[PDB]
């Protein structure tokens, strides 16, 4: 899935 | 810029960015976290009074790596949920680009520590997601700035890799890479491969062979061996030329001045293993 630092 | 202030520990450190503690917490230039449970508070005498109560002189979790005074506690977001929430809004307090503080149930958080007579107290962490369709080896990774530039980014950058190589995979970093990050990571690769090449004299190497023994991404070796000036084409690919004085001098610094914080592969206390 989306990782920590995935754009938000 | 908000909070701009933490004390942690037998320090008080000034944060870089901003990080998304509580609205009561929020608006607070200066916090003060349990250096134990990570636990945020508004004040100096809180802080007094929780650190009486307060059980844990290590991570909530079990050690997966010690050697010497150094440990590395594997904590997992869906079992020490609360911590890792707490861990995450710490670290968001140094890395401008982490987005997830919440939702911490799909990662592993590996905690490393310096431990003495009073604990095992807390240096850094890199966490990584259970399952990473895109491979990623490290989602996010930090070193308090009191602890920066004594070797323990390598060692948890080195520790990333002895794990995705051992699942038999190679990996990368999550992007994007801070300028710190940048800087760090490609040091490591460069240290890795002028070592690698070193102790594989008799073998004419391939990025390929290079990527298979140190869990390196080919694309990351390509851009090393780039940074190196040992890559050459001539016609199909990228063929590696060796610059034998720069494999040569760095393994001579390297045995003057030693590595004093390393990973030790005998030291883990449970290793990934590709099931059957
Ligand atoms: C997403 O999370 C990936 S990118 C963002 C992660 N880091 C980040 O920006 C958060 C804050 N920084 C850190 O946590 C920390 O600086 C690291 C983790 C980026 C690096 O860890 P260390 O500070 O412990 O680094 P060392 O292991 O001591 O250094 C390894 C080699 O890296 C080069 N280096 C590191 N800092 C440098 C500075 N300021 N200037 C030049 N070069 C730097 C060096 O080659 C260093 O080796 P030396 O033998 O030269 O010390
Ligand atoms: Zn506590």
């Amino acid at each position: 899935s989306t990782g920590g630092k995935a754009p938000r | 810029r908000c909070p701009s202030v933490i004390e942690f520990g037998k320090y008080e450190i000034h944060t870089w960015y901003s990080s998304p503690y509580p609205q009561e917490y929020s608006r607070l230039p200066k916090l003060y976290l349990c250096e134990f449970c990570l636990k945020y508070m508004k004040s100096r005498t809180i802080l007094q009074q929780h650190m009486k109560k307060c059980g844990w002189f290590h991570p909530p979790a079990n050690e997966i790596y010690r050697k010497n005074n150094i440990s590395v506690f594997e904590v997992d977001g869906n079992v020490s949920t609360i911590y890792c929430q707490n861990l995450c809004l710490l670290a968001k307090l140094f890395l401008d680009h982490k987005t997830l503080y919440y939702d911490v149930e799909p990662f592993l958080f590996y905690v490393l520590t310096q431990n003495d007579v009073k604990g095992c107290h807390l240096v850094g962490y890199f966490s990584k997601e259970k399952h990473c369709q895109q491979k990623y080896n490290v989602s996010c990774i930090m070193i308090l700035p009191q602890y920066q530039r004594k070797g323990y980014g390598r060692f948890l950058i080195d520790f990333s890799y002895l794990l995705s190589k051992r699942e038999g995979q190679a990996g990368s970093p999550e992007k994007p890479l801070s300028d710190l990050g940048r800087l760090s990571y490609m040091a490591y690769w460069k240290s890795v491969i002028l070592e690698c090449l070193y102790h594989q004299n008799d073998k004419q190497i391939s990025i390929k062979k290079l990527s298979k023994l140190t869990g390196i991404c080919p694309q990351d070796i390509t851009s090393t061996l780039h940074h190196l000036r040992m890559l050459d084409f001539r016609s199909d690919q990228f063929v590696i030329i060796r610059r034998e004085k720069l494999i040569q001098d760095h393994m001579a610094k390297l045995q003057l001045n030693l590595r004093p914080v390393d990973v030790d592969p005998e030291c883990l206390r449970w290793t990934p293993v590709i099931v059957s």
